[PDB]
């Protein structure tokens, strides 16, 4: 098919310094006329996948004027005057020669304050969830940013892996801050076969990883 | 002439050429009867020899019409609560319509020079521009039905003349008539002949 | 979709006589007890007629008429259908269509797409014809219908109207006198040049019955046509056919009695036109009179008198 | 677009119902499609149609799956678009974005290679979840402060709610009075299905033992009203 791969969307940006996404093409996009039949769309998280550049080095739908394409054939790329707390959004790219079109890879953008310490907030199960059978215990992020945060559950020195979820917060209007909630969940009887629980939290903003432990059957 | 006017919707008979009164004393051949729905104050520009946005690019009326139009008004049946996009009229052209003439293709206008091949940038706009119906407007927005008829005499015969509620005849007493349109001095009376039914 | 036939086996047409047979009330007029002489389009008495015969034969010829078309034919069964009318037969020009099925008739004046092997097909298969392009009219009437049933079918087209004579009766030609009333008046106001008959065939390939039909020629003249007492016409006479019709024409009688007549002259008809000229030819400077650069004033008026030359 | 109906627990041997509404547009001057949405990266495109006013017959833009599966369907006098589905193999979530183009004419496009402008008008609204089970009533579990991210002076408690459906969910602290350190989380979706959420706030450690912090959970949906109180 048409199934390509975009950036590796893995890039660290910080405000006062360009952006550039790329993403390139198998065949050459040239049918009918020589416009540049390529698109580019905002999609926000949360409300609608909008646009901000359509076909062509033009501008429409009242985009901002930071954002501009340029390149064409096997060779595209975007520029962005200063990124701001309002773009955050996964990124793709729209090619316009049929219409059984296929999609590529988008992740949110990334603004590095580096400035704000994270909180981290660690729950013990409540007697009744363990009455109930299902304990489940929640590692919690405030007041950190970006949104990447490395969250890993560590029980009797062993990584965990496929029983914890992570939920990220939209954007906060007042401190522009996200939060993180990484929920754990474990049957009853492999809860009281260990000992030590914890979640371990890892943000560009701290020299170190931040580790704290608690052990269960405390009040 | 006399179920399709004379109804409570307001009557826009405000047209030149045929007399009403001669309308029910007239067989004309072939009419044509188009209706289509305006926008406000449009009436106007369905006129012989008028020059607007209508009148140029839409419906084009030719010097000669031999006939005039019929309008009025309905707030009711052509209006929503929400919006009313659905009928559109075409602003944007190269050259003028040919009058009793129908062009239904709509292209990008090339108004500058770069062209554009079916998408709309800076210099290429639709043609087909949407009116605004609702009830909540004034006069000049209101939605009118005007429907056209024209009156001409084609190759076809006389066939479109029709009995025209014609109320007469009486016994024979001796009285001078009119047999088929043409005037008789004779009498009407009794027969006793077997006629064949042609 | 239109199915060509092969198995047709080629044959000459074949010739009858007309002896009784074309006439017809010339308009809506009420007659009784008269011998009225009128001039219209009508059949001559003893004339001969096409004579086609459908059984394996399969009669569907093309033949310009422009106008008077005579049909008549012997019918069992309904084997014939419709006709059709038109110029060239194709969507470039106006033709129009007769069928009947076993509910009603169908007049339909348009621009049809003709095949070359028009013809109809319990019955339900309908392929005469593909498309449809200019046309506006539309007319629906009431259903016109060994040797059982004679149809007569007279077409004229003057003035623009299609009038349309139509007699049935209970039965070569017959040796009989009937006089076909008119049926209904079609105000197409078109030009037709030629006609072909659609057929049905029977699906048991495909089967035909015997039916035969006839095609006659319409020319204008004079008939003595009489009206009984009670409107129905009697019998009419030929007033060009032979001296004794001609008298009894004259005489505005069916009876002559013993004597010497006069009817009318003996006149010789030209063959050939003989128009020549002076060969040489000079012609004239009509330029130099019409496109003069100087024209003399009113008062003055240069006279020349052109002679000797053609005036193109 | 502003509001799409058609969504809920259908079977996969069932049939699935999907319509458009919206306001006042010229509608039935845009070739508008249909767009699928996946939760981690990569979307997906349903159907494409045309409008009537360019063409008598209008276009058709199908792929493979979507030919052999899905169906869609118009009705050129209302606001509303027709997207049916007579069967369905593996479909576990579909927001069928109810987008337009940016198009108003139409060149040089055959039965199978059409160009687009842009998608201006995307929808959204629905929800389609397969094998959903039925309607659960939440379980709230109060949680004890901590005292050691905001120190001493301040401690965090709050409310989790376990096992409810569908997504919304309203939690409220102290009847709507409690607003200064109130955050609430996402949900997230279960390999059971049932989803859970968390909800906490920020209260000074002062007036643990003088206040009572009860929170209220309501679920719309399955009405269910559940004040809890948390106690360290
Ligand atoms: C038959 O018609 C032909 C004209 O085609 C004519 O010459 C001939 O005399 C006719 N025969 C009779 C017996 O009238
Ligand atoms: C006979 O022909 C007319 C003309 O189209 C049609 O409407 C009618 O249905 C036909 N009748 C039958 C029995 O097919
Ligand atoms: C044939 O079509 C043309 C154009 O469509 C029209 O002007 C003309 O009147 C039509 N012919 C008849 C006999 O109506
Ligand atoms: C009818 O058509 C024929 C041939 O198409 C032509 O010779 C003839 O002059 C036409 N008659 C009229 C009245 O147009
Ligand atoms: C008189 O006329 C009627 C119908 O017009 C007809 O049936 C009848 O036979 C006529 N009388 C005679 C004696 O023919
Ligand atoms: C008049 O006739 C002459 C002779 O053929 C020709 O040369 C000229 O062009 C014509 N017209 C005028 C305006 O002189």
């Amino acid at each position: 098919d048409i199934v390509l791969t975009q950036s590796p969307l893995s890039l660290p940006v910080t405000p006062g310094e360009p952006a550039s996404i790329s993403c390139r093409s198998s065949q050459s996009l040239l049918r009918s006329n020589g416009y540049n039949y390529l698109d580019w769309y905002l999609q926000k998280p949360g409300q609608s996948p909008h646009l901000l550049i359509y076909l062509g080095s033009n501008r429409a739908s009242g985009v901002p004027d930071r954002f501009s394409g340029s390149g064409s054939g096997t060779d595209f790329t975007l520029k962005i005057s200063r990124v701001e707390a309002e773009d955050v959004g996964v990124y793709y790219c729209m090619q316009a020669l049929q219409t059984p079109y296929t999609f590529g890879q988008g992740t949110n953008l990334e603004i590095k304050r580096t400035v704000a310490a994270p909180s981290v907030f660690i729950f013990p199960p409540s007697d009744e969830q363990l009455k109930s059978g299902t304990a489940s215990v929640v590692c919690l992020l405030n007041n950190f940013y970006p949104r990447e945060a490395k969250v890993q559950w560590k029980v009797d020195n062993a990584l965990q892996s496929g029983n914890s979820q992570e939920s990220v917060t939209e954007q906060d209007s007042k401190d522009s801050t996200y939060s993180l909630s990484s929920t754990l969940t474990l049957s009853k009887a492999d809860y009281e076969k260990h000992k030590v629980y914890a979640c371990e939290v890892t943000h560009q903003g701290l020299s170190s990883p931040v580790t704290k432990s608690f052990n269960r059957g405390e009040c | 002439y006399s179920v399709l006017y004379n109804l409570a919707p307001f009557f826009t008979f405000k047209c030149y050429g045929v007399s009403p009164t001669k309308l029910n004393d007239l067989c004309f051949t072939n009419v044509y009867a188009d209706s289509f729905v305006i926008r406000g104050d449009e009436v106007r520009q369905i006129a012989p020899g008028q020059t607007g946005n209508i009148a140029d690019y839409n419906y084009k009326l030719p010097d000669d019409f031999t006939g005039c139009v019929i309008a009025w008004n309905s707030n009711k049946l052509d209006s929503k609560v929400s919006g009313n996009y659905n009928y559109l009229y075409r602003l944007f052209r190269k050259s003028n319509l040919k009058p009793f003439e129908r062009d239904i293709s709509t292209e990008i206008y090339q108004a500058g020079n770069k062209p554009c091949n079916g998408v709309a940038g800076f210099n290429c706009y639709f043609p087909l521009r949407s009116y605004s119906f609702r009830p909540t407007y004034g006069v000049g927005h209101q939605p009118y039905r005007v429907v056209v008829l024209s009156f001409e005499l084609l190759h076809a015969p006389a066939t479109v003349c029709g009995p025209k509620k014609s109320t007469n005849l009486v016994k024979n007493k001796c009285v001078n008539f009119n047999f088929n349109g043409l005037k008789g001095t004779g009498v009407l009376t009794e027969s006793n002949k077997k006629f064949l039914p042609f | 979709q239109c199915v060509n036939l092969t198995t047709r086996t080629q044959l000459p047409p074949a010739y009858t006589n007309s002896f009784t047979r074309g006439v017809y009330y010339p308009d809506k007029v009420f007659r009784s007890s008269v011998l009225h002489s009128t001039q219209d389009l009508f059949l001559p008495f003893f004339s001969n007629v096409t004579w086609f015969h459908v059984i394996k034969r399969f009669d569907n010829p093309v033949l310009p008429f422009n106008d008077g078309v005579y049909f008549a034919s012997i019918e069992k069964s309904n084997i014939i259908r419709g006709w059709i009318f038109g110029t060239t037969l194709d969507s470039k020009t106006q033709s129009l269509l007769i069928v009947n099925n076993a509910t009603n008739v169908v007049i339909k004046v348009c621009e049809f797409q003709f095949c070359n092997d028009p013809f109809l097909d319990m019955e339900s298969e309908f392929r005469v014809y593909s498309s449809a392009n200019n046309c506006t009219f539309e007319y629906v009437s009431q259903p016109f219908l060994n040797f059982k049933n004679l149809r007569e079918f007279v077409f004229k087209n003057i003035d623009g109207y299609f009038k349309i004579y139509s007699k049935h009766t209970p039965i070569d030609l017959p040796q009989g006198f009937s006089a076909l009333e008119p049926l209904v008046d079609l105000p197409i106001g078109i030009n037709i040049t030629r006609f072909q008959t659609l057929l049905a065939l029977h699906r048991s390939g495909w089967t035909a019955g015997a039916a035969a039909y006839y095609v006659g020629y319409l020319q204008p003249r004079t008939f003595l046509l009489k009206y009984n007492e009670n409107g129905t016409i009697t019998d009419a006479v030929d007033c060009a056919l032979d001296p004794l019709s001609e008298t009894k024409c004259t005489l505005k009688s069916f009876t002559v009695e013993k004597g010497i007549y006069q009817t009318s002259n003996f006149r010789v008809q030209p063959t050939e036109s003989i128009v020549r000229f002076p060969n040489i030819t000079n012609l004239c400077p009509f330029d130099e009179v019409f496109n003069a650069t100087r024209f003399a004033s009113v008062y003055a008026w240069n006279r020349k008198r052109i002679s000797n030359c053609v005036a193109d | 677009q502003l509001v799409e109906s058609g969504g809920g627990l259908v079977k996969p041997g069932g049939s699935l119902r999907l319509s458009c509404a919206a306001s006042g547009f010229s509608f039935i001057t845009y070739n508008m499609n249909w767009v699928r949405q996946a939760p981690g990266k990569g979307l997906e495109w349903v159907s494409s149609i045309s409008s009537n006013i360019l063409s008598s017959t209008s276009y058709i833009y199908y792929a493979d799956s979507v030919k052999g599966r899905f169906t869609i369907s118009r009705d050129d006098a209302a606001n509303s678009l027709f997207l049916q589905m007579n069967s369905l193999r593996v479909e576990d979530t579909a927001q069928y974005y109810c987008a337009r183009t940016r198009s108003r004419s139409v060149r040089n496009c055959t039965s199978a290679t059409c160009p687009v402008d842009a998608f201006d008008l995307w929808g959204q609204g629905t929800m389609v979840i397969v094998s959903s089970a039925s309607t659960k009533g939440p379980s709230v579990f109060p949680l004890a402060p901590s005292s050691k991210s905001t120190s001493g002076g301040t401690a965090a408690l709050g409310c989790l709610v376990k096992d409810y459906f569908p997504e919304p969910v309203t939690v409220s602290w102290n009847s709507g009075a409690l607003t200064s350190g109130v955050h609430t989380f996402p949900a997230v979706l279960q390999s059971s299905g049932l989803y859970s959420l968390s909800s906490v706030v920020t209260v000074p450690s002062s007036s643990l033992g003088t206040q009572t912090y009860i929170c209220n959970v309501n679920h719309k949906p399955s009405n269910t009203k559940v004040d809890k109180k948390v106690e360290p």
